[PDB]
């Protein structure tokens, strides 16, 4: 009997992640859900090419919350657009609950896996995904028969599935007992990276725009006053050092103050001088 | 005519050119500022006028070529200083 | 979820409510009900998740007014 | 810095007063205000050191 | 019978301003597309119908859709304040026919021209060739102006029906009685 | 109308996905869709978009297809998903505007009166051109010129809200970023600014070449804005600006003496401590 | 395929190469690892332009990651012990966008310069190991130092 | 359970008090009939 | 329907230009920020928010 | 990478944070905080915090989702 490998990965597309995050935040504090489009490239790869949201329903996030008519028209009409991808799986946002499946979630996932054996049930936490960490996990299931007979839910052939550790929260809510966490990998090609880099690419202008000279002088005065006080603290600490065998330092704070003054002042001088040269009447 | 090399124009220039008395250069400058064509200022002490004006004109294709050459000069100055800073900072640019 | 409407504030009316989960809540828009009678104390059924007034329900009792039949 | 960052993402542990170590594996502990639970003790902590009315972290 | 996506080319030009049919040539086109789309939809329930304007631009107000009520309502308030252009209209019809939803649907459009087309025979014949390469089978019906079935139109027919090809019938409508029976006797039996 | 148009780093990815999914076989090189978003009589932000089936033919650039009931249906579906975004404008790749842009804008002005073209540049991402957003205006060409439409440029920004910008960061987190500005990164920024200035210079020079020889018509407002900009250049002469030596040397006070001498003293202090520490380590060892 | 490659290791026979290329072109993940490894083994140290071109092209064309790993190790083994002859491929795989191909480049650096102690190869490996953005490529680059420096093991812990 | 909200089979909701937790207006399950529910009695209610 | 309701509380202190100590009614206290377009000069201590 | 890690540590000090009372210190890096939400937690002290100002019943701000003494 074939068993899904522990090296199986869910290649979440970049825009798939973006849409999931935006829709999850929009639904806060309610729970949202949507369908995940892509293709099962092989037994060790699930490529979530795209995702489309689903209308918020009074049921919540269940298998009655998937509108068959809405699902249909969206599927045929996206196929017309140029996205003829089979529905890979579904997603729903647990706002602040962490990533796991509640009993209704496993019920809906069973409904989904009735359609196809390979079908994931990724979830995302829209509020715990603060700047930096993104709290998203992908679980498929554990069939009861495989577990009760004692066989491990997934065969192992590599360390890929053991690189990351399952969390206590998910573990208590049935992880590794009713469903397994599938490692999530983000397909991000160079083009999308370069385009995303424009979000904080400032301009060709601020590289030549001088900071306000009055504000520059006030910042410099404040920093040199702080350097005063830090230097007095340094002198007192060093005077103590002599009456001290090996047994906040004014020195470090002084050092990063020096570094900030360095960068700000040198940049201002150099920028002003380039502005003198290139921005010339001639 | 004078490409800001010597902006300060003595009242003799405006008097002979505009065929006016030096008593009236100030008046016509004030009128031109009031209507909204020029935004300069007058120095009566040294008999000079400072001009920083924002009124353009049609530009006489030969003048298009001349301004093209001026643009070329300033752009090659920009390029030269860009190579200079790049070469001097190649250690830091990485 | 039933909530005791503490008071109505003008902004065009916004209400602060004390839901039965000992929690106060400000509502920029007064749910899906009219907003004229809305006595400051009128018990309403506020939404369990989004906390807006879906409907008004008749007042329960006022201590002695039920202590007196 | 990275290890501190990792350890800062883990949830804080509730404190609780152990009523009594029921068994060499279970401990009756009261945690304010969720109530009284009978927790188990992990690999590191040895049961015999858990004395009644001492503060523990769950 | 056959699955198709109809792309009707309605003219609201100013050369449409003709009294060849009794009330109004434009209204003649309106009730003519009404009756022909009624016949086509009733012939095959799953067929698709659409609308194109040819006046001073190709407005595509209704594209290849099965519902007839909304295209019907688009016929009203058509505001005939333009100038006809047959070539770009048929080009837009062809590209819409390429962008149909169901692949099994055999391409089909209904074209009603009641204005003298101002063009050159060479572009017309090359366009007939281009539509022939894509196996797009049109029907064309001459309304309006007295130059009914002009040599341009006959060339279009005999080239699109290359050696009795697709079946762009040269059905002739008199500059007088463009009657509904005169507009249903030929097409509902054949094309 | 709108003094700024904000494009979230989601519609950008939507356009890239549409362009890829088409250009798998769709060598049209330009694809047109509808972009939604919260609509303000102030700065406009684009929060979402979808792709409509668009066809264009290279013949005369006047025969094209845009399934508008598809537009309405997808907008209804988005309303069901999120009624907050309303149809705002549209997008297409192929940075060179075609002839059907204005006609498509007129087509789409019915669903929203203030429709704005938002072009997305996909392949060319060299220096400073992530997008360009345009809006049609109702003026013939100028005070005394014949009729045209002349899409108007609007300043565009790439801005994200919370829970979308975090997805961008997680998609990022290569050797890139480093939001704090180190001296190295700031000098690199200055170099990039010089490069961008030079590129814009070459662009304007190229247009002036095209006009001077008569290949391109003289456009009067263009020439006027030229004369203004070369009038606006400053003068490093006029020795009152040159008295910026004052502030240059004032800066040299805080950079040259204070922080540099403090750094030198700190480094020496770190040195001597090691020299004692090494000496003490040696003594502990004869 | 694993058995064929390992038995015919380095023989550079053409019939086995063609059969295994057919199996690789059958485009399946489970057999793709074996196909790529077997191409690496059969044409081991051969420097053949045909095999390397076909394998790199397939690695740039396919979608299955297992095939990617197999082709990576295969590209590594095809250029075994070729020393500076492999610099073109090494650069071409270092500049590849796919991290798996960068790992293949690191493995090729290891195999081509196995035991040479080439300072340029060590420099490239260390730069990649401290600079690359993919963890697997860093790991491969830093492990390749073992193959590079095995002939001088006493200098090896120092680095 | 508290006041029947004057149900009349079109307002089957009742305000119910789950001890120190909040109070909720809730509709019946299909397995129970309104004749079996009146004010003031203890009733078992689901979580969902 | 698109609205979500809001907590209420009293501002306790102005830690800095942006960070405010705010105590929710019959609940915990937090340090919170303020909306971008708001009259910070109006947010005195004790102001119900 | 050090600059990036410092940025992450600084960002973990963002808002909103729940107020709590620093009950007692346990280790050099962990402490027991009584959160104003009415519960007591055994949480982790941020390294950058000056230990000397960490006095009993000193009001401390805790991370919203981890209660770490931020
Ligand atoms: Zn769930």
């Amino acid at each position: 009997a074939p068993a899904v490998d522990t090296a199986e990965q869910v290649y979440i597309s970049s825009l798939a992640l973006l849409k999931m995050l935006k829709h999850g935040r929009a639904g806060v504090p309610m729970e949202v859900m949507g369908l995940m489009l892509g293709e099962f490239v092989d037994d060790y790869t699930v490529r979530v090419i795209d995702v489309f949201a689903m209308p918020q329903s009074g049921t919540g996030v269940s298998v009655e919350a998937v509108d068959p008519v809405f699902q249909a028209k969206m599927l045929d009409m996206l196929k017309q657009t140029g996205r003829p991808e089979m529905v890979v799986g579904w997603y729903h946002s647990h706002p602040g609950f962490g990533c796991w499946l509640s009993g209704v979630d496993i019920n809906t996932q069973q409904s989904f896996e009735a359609l196809s054996e390979r079908a994931v049930a990724v979830v995302v936490d829209p509020i715990q995904s603060v700047k930096g960490k993104v709290v998203i996990d992908a679980f498929r299931l554990i069939n009861a028969n495989m577990m009760v007979l004692g066989h491990e839910p997934r065969q192992t052939t590599s360390n890929l599935g053991h690189l990351n550790k399952p969390s206590i929260q998910a573990l208590i809510h049935g992880l590794n007992r009713h469903y397994y966490s599938i490692t999530i990998n983000y397909r991000k090609n160079e083009l999308e990276q370069k385009m995303l880099l424009n979000l904080h690419k400032k301009s060709w202008m601020e590289g030549l725009t001088l900071q306000d000279y009055s504000e520059h002088c006030k910042h410099n005065e404040s920093v040199v006053k702080e350097m005063l006080e830090l230097a007095k603290n340094y002198n007192k600490a060093v005077e103590e050092e002599d009456k001290m065998t090996p047994e906040q330092d004014p020195k470090r704070h002084l050092e990063e103050h020096v570094d900030v003054l360095m960068t700000s002042n040198i940049v201002q001088c150099l920028a002003a001088m380039l502005d003198t040269v290139v921005f010339k009447l001639i | 005519t004078r490409p800001a090399n010597h902006r300060q124009l003595t009242f003799e220039e405006i008097a002979k050119s505009a065929k006016i008395t030096v008593n009236e250069v100030e008046l016509l400058v004030m009128k031109a500022l009031s209507v909204g064509l020029v935004k300069g200022s007058i120095d009566e002490v040294d008999k000079r006028v400072h001009m920083t004006w924002v009124q353009p004109r049609v530009l006489d294709l030969q003048q298009i070529k001349g301004m093209k050459d001026r643009l070329e000069f300033w752009c090659t100055d920009v390029k030269s200083m860009e190579m200079l800073v790049e070469h001097q900072a190649h250690d830091i640019l990485t | 979820l039933v909530s005791n409407v503490i008071e109505l504030l003008d902004v065009g009316k916004c209400a602060v409510i004390k839901t039965s989960t000992r929690q106060t809540y400000f509502l920029p828009v007064i749910g899906l009900v009219d907003a004229e009678k809305l006595k400051p104390g009128d018990l309403v059924g506020v939404n369990k998740d989004s906390y807006l007034i879906l409907e008004t329900l008749p007042t329960e009792y006022d201590s002695r007014v039920k202590a007196m039949e | 810095l990275r290890e501190e960052l990792q350890l800062l993402q883990e949830q804080g542990s509730y404190v609780g007063e152990v009523v009594r170590a029921m068994d060499k594996k279970k401990v009756l502990v009261k945690v304010h205000p969720e109530g009284k639970f009978v927790v188990d003790v992990d690999k590191n902590i040895d049961i015999n050191d858990v004395t009644p009315n001492c503060r523990v972290a769950l | 019978m056959v699955l198709e996506s109809t792309m009707v080319c309605v003219d609201n030009s100013e050369y449409m301003r003709n009294g060849d049919f009794l009330p109004t040539r434009l209204q003649a086109q309106q009730d003519a597309v009404n009756i022909v789309c009624h016949s086509k939809t009733r012939s095959n329930p799953e067929n698709n119908v659409g609308l194109i304007t040819l006046a001073n631009d190709c407005e595509v107000l209704t594209t290849l859709t099965p519902d007839t009520g909304r295209i019907l309502s688009k016929l009203h308030t058509v505001q005939p304040k333009g100038k006809i252009t047959f070539c770009t209209g048929i080009r837009v019809a062809h590209l819409a026919l390429k962008h149909r939803q169901g692949k099994n649907h055999k391409m089909r459009i209904i074209a009603f021209v009641g204005s003298p087309v101002e063009d050159n025979e060479k572009d017309l014949v090359k366009l007939a060739k281009r539509l022939k390469k894509e196996k797009v089978n049109v029907d064309i019906i001459n309304f309006g102006e007295e130059e009914v079935n002009t040599e341009k139109l006959t060339a279009f027919v005999n080239t699109l029906n290359g050696k009795d090809g697709t079946g762009s019938h040269l059905v002739t409508v008199p500059p007088g009685p463009s009657l509904a029976d005169a507009l249903i006797s030929s097409p509902i039996l054949a094309g | 109308a709108v003094q700024k148009v904000v494009v979230h780093p989601l519609v950008l990815l939507s356009v890239v996905d549409h362009f890829n999914r088409i250009g798998k076989v769709g060598n049209q090189k330009r694809v047109v869709g509808v972009l939604l978003g919260s609509w303000q009589k102030k700065v406009l932000d684009v929060s979402n978009s979808f792709a409509v089936p668009f066809d264009e033919d290279d013949k005369d650039d006047s025969v094209w297809f845009l399934d508008h009931d598809y537009l309405e249906n997808m907008y209804g579906m988005f309303k069901k998903v999120n009624a907050r975004e309303r149809i705002v404008g549209w997008y297409h790749t192929g940075p060179k505007l075609h002839k059907n842009d204005i006609a498509i804008n007129e087509l789409m002005k019915r669903y929203c009166p203030n429709s704005v073209l938002v072009i997305i540049d996909v392949k060319p991402k060299d220096l400073g051109l992530p997008t360009e957003a345009y809006i049609s205006v109702e003026e013939v060409h100028d005070d005394g010129t014949p009729t045209s439409k002349t899409f108007e440029h609007v300043t565009s920004e790439i801005g994200a809200e919370e829970a979308e910008e975090v997805g961008v960061e997680h998609l990022l987190r290569d050797i890139k970023d480093t939001t704090v500005g180190t001296l190295s990164q700031r000098i690199t920024n200055q170099v990039h600014g010089l490069k961008g200035l030079n590129s814009k210079l070459l662009d304007i020079r190229s247009y002036l070449e095209k006009v001077a020889t008569g290949k391109l018509p003289i456009n009067h407002q263009i020439i006027y804005q030229l004369q203004d900009v070369f009038n606006l250049l400053p003068d490093v002469s006029l020795q009152e600006f040159v008295k910026a030596f004052y502030l240059k040397t004032n800066d040299q006070m805080v950079v040259v003496y204070l922080a540099s001498l403090i750094r030198s003293v700190v480094a020496l202090h770190n040195l001597i401590n090691n020299k004692i520490a090494n000496r003490d380590a040696e003594k502990k060892e004869g | 395929s694993l058995g064929l490659g390992l038995a015919a290791m380095g023989t550079a026979r053409q019939d086995v190469y063609d059969l295994l290329k057919t199996n690789l072109y059958q485009d399946d993940a489970v057999t793709g690892e074996a196909a790529g490894l077997a191409l690496g083994l059969v044409m081991l140290g051969s420097k053949n332009a045909q095999a390397i071109e076909d394998m790199v092209g397939y690695a740039q064309e396919t979608q299955h990651e297992k095939i990617l790993r197999g082709l990576a190790v295969g590209i590594a083994l095809v250029m075994y012990g070729r020393m500076e002859e492999a610099d073109a491929l090494i650069e071409s795989l270092c500049r590849d966008k796919d991290p798996i191909l960068r790992r293949s480049g690191m493995y090729t650096v290891a195999m081509a310069y196995c035991g040479s102690g080439n300072n340029k190869a060590i420099r490239r490996l260390l730069h990649v190991a401290v600079s690359d953005v993919n963890d697997d490529v860093r790991r491969a680059a830093v492990e390749s130092l073992g193959f590079i420096l095995f002939r001088t093991p006493e200098q090896c812990p120092s680095v | 359970c508290t006041k029947i909200i004057n149900a009349d089979s079109e307002d089957p909701k009742y305000i119910i008090n789950v001890k120190q937790f909040a109070k909720f207006v809730v509709d019946l399950s299909d397995q129970v009939a309104p004749t079996d529910i009146e004010e003031g009695m203890r009733v078992g209610v689901d979580r969902n | 329907l698109q609205s979500v309701g809001q907590i209420v509380g009293e501002v306790l202190k102005q830690l800095t230009e942006e960070k405010f100590i705010v105590k929710a009614t019959n609940g915990p206290r937090y340090v919170v920020g303020c909306r971008r377009q708001l009259d910070k000069s109006k947010l005195k201590p004790g102001t119900r928010v | 990478e050090f600059l990036h890690a410092q940025e992450e540590v600084k960002r973990i000090q963002s808002i909103p944070l729940v107020i709590g009372q620093f009950l007692e210190a346990v280790d050099q890096n962990t402490a027991i905080v009584g959160s104003t939400t009415g519960s007591n937690y055994y949480v982790r002290i941020l390294s950058t915090i000056d230990r000397e100002l960490l006095k009993p019943n000193a009001s401390v701000a805790l991370h919203k989702h981890s209660n770490a003494l931020v």
